[PDB]
């Protein structure tokens, strides 16, 4: 695995397009296969599970927009590591698709994505084209998978991560950056009580 | 400094980590009585899904008290009508679990076991101004 | 011979066989083993052309048509469980076959049919889903006018029929008739077809809803939320509007008058407070007839609009005490205008702009004007005599605001007028307040400027109003079959008088006088003409019109419940006059009473003048003659005893509708002095 890398900015930014974030608002009930926290900032959801975000503009950005997903260690002393899926799930015979048995994010129900390897930092990233909102829609919903446990040794072993998605051209200039806090977890509505609780507490 | 109106961040947390703060440590004013949060209310104000409002470059949220009122006021002000969370459905081609809906009272989102809820007790959702809200769990009891 | 679905020709089979065994016992049995199940018919055929022939044969006997009578009202309740409980139509779209094939029966409006049969058949067709609606809806506006007419008066004679042959009253709502609303439903989807099926001009005529900033505590909460750019929402959309992609006020002209869907009946049993309720509060067990607004009439309507203003204003009321309560600050609770007599065009101005910029929500507040200066209580008396004072003033020839055509006795936007938008702004604040106050103005607009305010631009067709001189000439250009460039020799160029009566030349085009019309450019030329008049012309001064309407209409029932011509109708008054309606409703005093000698002969007379002294009268009485929303007998005419027999002449309070009458001796007397006073005046 390459064993260093730079670090991406992750500063909110929305752009000449208002470019912003949704995420479709779930219980906390055992079954919840996914679940997002606006007091943490955070998405907790099962292990390739349907993580459904929504993406909000002001006006609509020019043609060959894309949207590019790269994730990074949330700790400062982790930033310059790749997030790299963990052996034992590198070594399984799901990674069936057009994604990297190493890329941890994938995405669901779109083909033309492209799972792209940063040539400069290494860095492990999804990317597909922008689309419009469906007629009598106000935003677009695409949906994420997150192929490996947060608690996962020789992988994420309990680092938090961040997701930062990005609006860029045709070229890969940026148009507008937002970011989220991911936990990939077995029991979603549990965990994200407890964390919730946590902060509740301090 | 926040003098930029297109790029501050929105969300309390990304003020947080904008200021190199957390929320434990912030301070805010409210927009409208500029009296400062109780850290209870701040906490709130996340879990609530609000936005940061800025004035010159200066960040204000919003106080128990004041969200409460000034919501109260928009219900009385704009109110449109009433449908049941089945014909809403209907209307918007989309289940409920989905569509966004935010306490009339406390703004707060609605989870769907709360949407549920209004399917079971046969409650209607009110259209303020164009937006859905409904009550929440917190605000249903009382 | 039995089978499982029918057509023309296994028809035919037992036509013969029938007539030969003098027999219809077979072919009843058939068509009743038929007819019963939904399925033979849903598999049967869209062969519209085959089933007229069929019952175009069948329907010639009397036994068979007793027979189909009695198959149909078995066949719906089944219908109704599919569609309710099984979503038929989601597995087969054929399914709609089954409501195309019975309604092609012509005898479904005779009066057996509609006792039972239909009302079955409409309770089954009005729980169709809005996709299969659509479907129907869309075959139905290739129909000719007559079989539109004919559907329409299928259902107008049920409603009709239950309407009268129920009892309704406070307790008993014609919202709770599952057979009238079943009935309405399907009405309202002929009257979709009747819209789609009309003239329909969407590409050239649409103009942009301006509307007017909240007030900043509203615009905060809306920057706490993320909805800093999303102001535009619209009103109350229907759904069907939404399937089809057609609005009523889409199309230009119908195949049927819309007038012709109101059920009168209805309308005088129907209780609109509670509609209203309904309308607001969706209700699993009731229905609402204001979302069918195509079968009320504009009475109707206006009280179902007169509940929402009132709603508002005593919701703006609530609001008022609460902001008193957790802020102490004191808010005034009504619109209250005050205004000097020699200056009421800018104490209006600067009192109704004032509150605008600081409060646009006041504007919504209940009006009450005091005349600075006089003292007495705005009963809507002093309210009436503002609007006629600013009426007169708005329109005179001296504030060049407006131009009047003598022949259509109908004003128009001066395109010269270097008057400010505020004064536009204004005039059109003060139509919204009379909407919202149900007083009549004595103003004169052609039909132009109903359609400019509901946001449809004017077309060359509306010219046909508002500048007949102009409207003639440019059809007779159209008309014309030479040479327009070397017989006409116009240009691209047009000339318009300014103030000084000095002709300015404006070009449609660039460079216009270079550019000559040609017959292929002339439906063009008219078109950017009829723009230049209609729009680009006065749009300056429009553009501010249309937005100090807005400011008290925005969020009002009024752009779905109402066309261009009902707005009219609202804002001044119908021209019908029904005396007998007065008579009944006209209220006596200073010792009069309805059987007073004198009265009658009052009644005797004015019934037996012409409309002319009958417009003259009320012109006379009310300060206009047109009747108000509701006819004549709206109108609380006081006839006030103005002492015994004199020579004197009547007189009357125009802001009260009040006529002194004296004591005279003799029927001819009164005649004389009451017409002498109403031609004189
Ligand atoms: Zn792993
Ligand atoms: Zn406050
Ligand atoms: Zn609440």
């Amino acid at each position: 695995w390459p064993l260093s890398s730079s670090v991406p900015s992750q500063k909110t930014y929305q752009g000449s397009y208002g470019f912003r974030l949704g995420f479709l608002h779930s219980g906390t009930a055992k079954s919840v296969t996914c679940t997002y926290s606006p007091a943490l900032n955070k998405m907790f959801c099962q292990l390739a599970k349907t993580c459904p975000v929504q993406l909000w503009v002001d006006s609509t950005p020019p043609p060959g927009t894309r949207v590019r997903a790269m994730a990074i260690y949330k700790q400062s002393q982790h930033m310059t590591e790749v997030v790299r899926r963990c052996p034992h799930h590198e070594r399984c015979s799901d990674s069936d698709g057009l994604a990297p048995p190493q890329h941890l994010i994938r995405v669901e129900g779109n083909l033309r994505v492209e799972y792209l390897d940063d040539r400069n930092t290494f860095r492990h990233s999804v990317v597909v084209p922008y689309e419009p909102p469906e007629v009598g829609s106000d935003c677009t919903t695409i949906h994420y998978n997150y192929m490996c446990n947060s608690s996962c040794m020789g992988g994420m072993n309990r680092r938090p991560i961040l997701t930062i998605i990005t609006l860029e051209d045709s070229s890969g200039n940026l148009l507008g950056r937002n970011s989220f806090e991911v936990r990939v977890c077995a029991c979603p509505g549990r965990d994200r009580r407890t964390e919730e609780e946590n902060l509740r507490k301090k | 400094m926040f003098q930029d109106p297109q790029e501050r961040p929105r969300k309390l947390p990304q003020l947080c980590t904008e200021l190199q703060t957390t929320i434990h440590d912030i301070i805010l004013e409210c927009v409208y009585c500029k009296q400062q949060l109780l850290r209870r209310e701040v906490y709130d104000f996340a879990f609530r899904d609000l936005c940061i409002v800025y004035r010159d470059g200066n960040p204000y949220a919003v106080c128990d008290k004041c969200l409460k009122f000034y919501s109260k006021i928009s219900e009385y002000r704009h109110y449109s009508y009433s449908l049941y969370g089945t014909t809403l459905e209907q209307q918007y081609n989309k289940p409920l679990s989905d569509l966004l809906i935010r306490c009339i009272n406390c703004q707060k989102p609605l989870s769907p076991e709360e949407k549920q809820r209004h399917l079971d007790k046969k409650q209607r959702f009110h259209n303020i101004r164009g937006r859905w809200t409904g009550r929440c769990m917190s605000c249903s009891r009382s | 011979k039995d089978v499982t679905y029918l057509t023309e020709e296994k028809v035919y089979e037992i036509l013969e066989l029938c007539r030969e065994r003098e027999d219809y016992s077979p072919l009843i049995r058939v068509i009743g083993r038929v007819f019963s199940s939904a399925e033979a018919l849903v598999q049967s055929f869209v062969d519209i052309d085959a089933i007229r022939r069929v019952y175009t044969r069948l329907l010639s006997n009397e036994k068979i048509e007793t027979a189909f009578l009695n198959a149909l009202v078995y066949l719906s309740p089944n219908v109704e469980c599919d569609l309710t409980y099984h979503n038929v139509y989601s597995r087969d779209p054929n399914y709609l076959n089954l409501f195309i094939i019975v309604m092609e029966n012509r005898n479904l409006h005779s009066p057996e049919y509609l006792e039972m049969a239909l009302p079955l058949f409409c309770k089954a067709m009005s729980k169709l889903p809005l996709a299969a609606q659509g479907k129907l809806i869309r075959l139905w506006s290739k129909y000719n006018a007559d079989q539109i007419r004919r559907m329409m008066e299928t259902f107008q004679q049920l409603i009709t029929y239950k309407v009268i042959s129920n009892e309704f009253n406070s307790r008993n709502l014609v919202n709770d008739d599952d057979a009238i609303v079943a009935a309405s439903k399907c009405l309202k989807m002929v009257y979709y077809a009747n819209v789609v099926g009309g003239e329909v001009d969407t590409n050239h005529n649409e103009e942009d809803d301006e509307e007017p900033i909240p007030e900043s505590s509203e615009l905060t909460l809306q920057e706490l939320l993320g909805e800093e750019r999303r102001n535009k929402k619209g009103p109350r959309v229907d759904p069907l509007e939404t399937e089809l992609g057609v609005k009523t006020l889409d199309c230009r002209k119908p195949l049927i008058p819309f007038e012709e869907f109101i059920n009168e009946p209805l309308n005088e049993v129907l209780e609109m407070d509670k509609d209203y309720t309904f309308f607001k509060v969706e209700t699993e067990n009731k229905f609402s007839f204001m979302t069918c607004p195509f079968i009320l009439n504009a009475v109707t309507k206006n009280l179902g609009l007169y509940y929402d203003n009132r709603i508002r204003m005593y919701s703006e009321r609530r609001i008022t005490v609460l902001y008193s309560l957790v802020q102490g600050q004191q808010l005034n609770p009504y619109l209250r205008l005050k205004v000097r007599r020699d200056h009421i065009i800018d104490d209006a101005l600067v009192r109704l702009e004032m509150i605008a910029m600081e409060n646009p929500a006041d504007l919504k507040k209940q009006l009450y004007v005091e005349f600075e200066g006089e003292q007495g209580v705005d009963e809507g008396g002093v309210s009436k005599e503002f609007f006629q004072l600013v009426v007169e003033e708005i329109f005179n020839p001296d504030i060049g605001m407006f131009t009047y055509d003598e022949s259509t006795k109908l004003f128009w936007f001066n395109p010269s007028s270097f008057e400010t938008e505020g004064q536009f702004t204004l005039i059109g604040i003060v139509l919204g307040l009379a909407i919202y106050n149900n007083c009549i103005l004595d103003v004169h607009f052609p039909m132009v400027v109903y359609r400019k305010l509901m946001g449809k631009k004017g077309t060359f067709r509306d010219l046909g109003d508002s500048h007949p001189v102009l409207y003639q000439s440019l059809k007779d250009l159209l008309e014309y079959e030479g040479n327009v460039e070397d017989d006409m020799m116009i240009t691209f160029q047009i000339s318009q008088t300014d103030l000084f009566g000095n002709p300015m030349m404006y070009d449609l085009k660039e460079n216009g006088d270079k550019i000559p019309i040609t017959n292929e450019n002339r439906k063009e030329f008219v078109n950017l003409y009829s723009d230049y008049i209609l729009n680009k012309s006065v749009e300056k001064q429009f553009k501010a019109f249309r937005r100090g309407f807005h400011m008290v209409t925005n969020e009002s029932p009024l752009k779905y419940l109402f066309r261009p011509e009902e707005i009219e109708l609202l804002i001044c008054g119908s021209r019908n006059l029904d005396f007998q309606a007065l008579e009944e409703t006209t209220e006596y005093d200073g010792g009069y009473t309805r059987d007073s000698v004198l009265i009658r002969e009052f009644w005797e007379i004015v019934h037996s003048f012409t409309d002319e002294q009958k417009r003259l009268f009320l012109q006379f009485t009310t300060g206009t003659d047109r009747a108000p929303v509701g006819g004549l007998g709206k109108l609380k005419m006081i006839i006030a005893k103005n002492g015994p027999d004199t020579e004197r002449l009547p007189t009357s309070h125009t802001c009260f509708n009040v006529l002194l009458l004296p004591e005279y001796s003799s029927k001819e007397k009164l005649k004389e002095r009451l017409l002498k006073a109403i031609t004189y005046a």
